[PDB]
């Protein structure tokens, strides 16, 4: 077993790249914005699973487990990353190191223009409650573990419970009062109910892109997106 | 699950 | 203040609102009716309960129609599961309005979204969510579905905190129940979303008479 | 038209 | 067969993503920096792995050529991408986004402050040569392909022509282009040649745990 | 000036260094005595070399020792590899010192060294590496061996480009050309830190004795 | 050469 | 030193 302390140190050397994505030298249609968008999302899918499989405990529990995890998770971590890389450039979406979406940019895709407003929203609470690096890897991790709530299943719960207790270590660290780190505690999972609300809409919409004929879903993107 | 199945099961 | 708080929303508690089954077996549109019928009738209580919330009326009215539009289904879900928290199995939609799970296969669609609300009513029982408790969240879907807003969903929070303390456990403890009572406002943005989505669709193919409240608010 | 009443 | 057009194309659909890393709670210590830095390359090699795969025709060489390329080039492209990502910071060394090392940060290992000096250099001149980004693609595929294989390295080289010519600038500073380029390589590999022997060196006096890949490839 | 650049650099090509083989069969100790003298040697005319290029003296005294300190490795073998061009498998060390590549083993790990310096020889042997072209790209080395330098290196980049556009071959192929030579630079300078890395282990052992012109640049 | 070739016969 | 004289020149 790991300490809070080790725990947290896990999850930031299990930290997955930034995966590179470039802008087209045409300018953005809804047909290139959402073909960048998908091969971007069908990237960073490879590297979570990697991600995933270095979490402690997350191997131990079933095969059927542990793709229903990553199948109700997928869209949440991913938007909780670009979030991440996003929290300290109030009006744009770092997608990528070269591909920075300004909001009304969003305005040639059908749609993606809402999705944008929350992502961005979130963000930006995010940013006025200054997420600290070691948090956002709890709250990430916390974001796979509590994605469904349907021998594993002991194993689940204390997977939840050690993340849990490393997140209200780090804010136990910080030195606020014990009254501001119950406040600061749930004034972060509060925003999950935000991350789950923008994961709805934005698969709601990626599958109409898909149902539409709009994007060509690849492979693991592909995979995951059916159900 | 064809990918997924066999991401999750390699090093 | 958190005492004055949590009895403040203990009395604006909504009623109980009351129905029965057709006596014809359910079908996929007579269920639909009967859950329309009570969501019409719980939106007309929510407001009043909204508006007893300490410092809601002093919200802009753009602000409140706005909370309303995105909580309401978040809100008669959680209200749904408090009511069944106790029935294992069961989802006590009214005291006279009592389904079983396998009733779920009979509406298209509305079989999934059970599921999940027993789930979540599974989770705050095995929680042994209290009374007080489930008041301060309530009250936090709400002020938390999208100035002055800001001070009331902290002091609302002070006040879950401060319910969570009267139980007198470990510190650690407390911080733990209050990350997993919190925790759950996700699945109960989740059910309300897929059920936005299963009401929406049942309109569009004619399944439900939506009026009144419900028909504005699911525009 | 309704909730706007109702508020 | 691809045109350099597809060629440049497919090398930038190709690109490895950048490695997270980050600098350690306590000062850094000539075996906790060496620490970083050495998972750095042994999680950036896996990418590259990837990478090389990706390159028209690499696949299609023998086994022991795939192989025998990657274990001569690998430290060279490494520190290609490294100089690639601190050309706009000058004094710097971008080894990750969370790991930018200034330059006397380097005077706590010993040996290190030389090679750092190096990149430092490189980095300059490939900065005053304003590099582009096109042209960094068609580079570092040659940087593997100069560790069939003349037949890819001179479809490489060929586009790496077509992008100078797109430029439009005369013939002879093409030429001329091409040539300033094509000899910062020397000093690529020189690089990688200095800091490979300070690698070897960390290693068998037991500095650094290195693991795995990055252990294979040495 | 071009053709007045490639002129001068022909005026200024080195003697040959008169070097015989030993009588007795190499030795370790004998193999390493005979290419350290001959270096030697060649490092006395290399600098009277340098020193003829037209603006090397106007660089400052640091920047002439780096220059020097820094290639003169990669000249000697780049001058190697030019008397080795027409005669596979041996290296014409000097008129009467000739090896062949299964003499290496004499001197451990040498012969890594000898197959990289033929390997690189028998791809200027394919380029058919003329007499002009291997002026120019000897200049380049020294002068690309990390202002006034860079002018410098400017205007013997520029003949090497006369030497070739010379040729007559198609401006396509002039580029391919002038990629594959300065692509072998980096061949060179990688035997170069091999060999260094071999000859202060050569030292270091006591297998070789160093002195002079020779030790001073090792050291 | 343990990983290298596994890591040149996979995706 | 001997590099320094024979730069002399
Ligand atoms: C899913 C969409 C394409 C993929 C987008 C998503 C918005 C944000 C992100 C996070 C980024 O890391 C991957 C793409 C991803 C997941 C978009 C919202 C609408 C569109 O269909
Ligand atoms: C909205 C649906 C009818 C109304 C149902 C909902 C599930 C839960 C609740 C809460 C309860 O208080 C009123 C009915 C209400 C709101 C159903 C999900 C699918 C169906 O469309
Ligand atoms: C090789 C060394 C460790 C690895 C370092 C190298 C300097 C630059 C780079 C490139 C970067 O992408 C990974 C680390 C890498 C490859 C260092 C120089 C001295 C030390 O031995
Ligand atoms: C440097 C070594 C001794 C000197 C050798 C070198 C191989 C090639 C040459 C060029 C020739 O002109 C002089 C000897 C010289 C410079 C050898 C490689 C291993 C040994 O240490």
């Amino acid at each position: 077993a790991l300490s809070p302390e080790q725990l947290v140190l896990t999850l930031l050397e299990a930290e997955p790249p930034h995966v590179l994505i470039s802008r087209p030298s045409a300018p953005f249609t809804e047909a290139s914005m959402m073909m960048s968008l998908t091969k971007l999302a069908d990237k960073e899918l490879v590297h979570m699973i990697s991600w995933a499989k270095k979490i402690p405990g997350f191997v131990e529990l079933s095969l059927f487990d542990q793709v229903r995890l990553l199948e109700s998770c997928w869209m949440e971590v991913l938007m909780m990353g670009l979030m991440w890389r996003s929290i300290d450039h109030p009006g744009k979406l770092i997608f990528a190191p070269d591909l920075v979406l300004d909001r009304d940019e969003g305005k040639c895709v059908e749609g993606i223009l809402e999705i944008f407003d929350m992502l961005l929203a979130t963000t930006s609470r995010f940013r006025e409650l200054k997420l600290q690096h070691k948090e956002y890897l709890c709250v990430k991790a916390m974001i796979l573990l509590n994605s469904s709530m349907y021998d594993s299943s002991r194993k689940l719960a204390h997977l939840l419970n050690a993340v849990t207790d490393a997140l209200v270590w780090v804010i136990a660290k910080s030195g606020i009062s014990s009254q501001q780190q119950s406040m600061r505690l749930a004034n972060l999972l509060m925003l999950l109910s935000h991350v789950r609300h923008a994961s709805n809409k934005g698969m709601e919409h990626l599958l109409n892109m898909k149902c539409k004929n709009v994007v060509p879903v690849y492979d693991l993107l592909l995979e995951m997106l059916n159900a | 699950h064809k990918i997924l199945h066999r991401l999750l099961q390699d090093s």
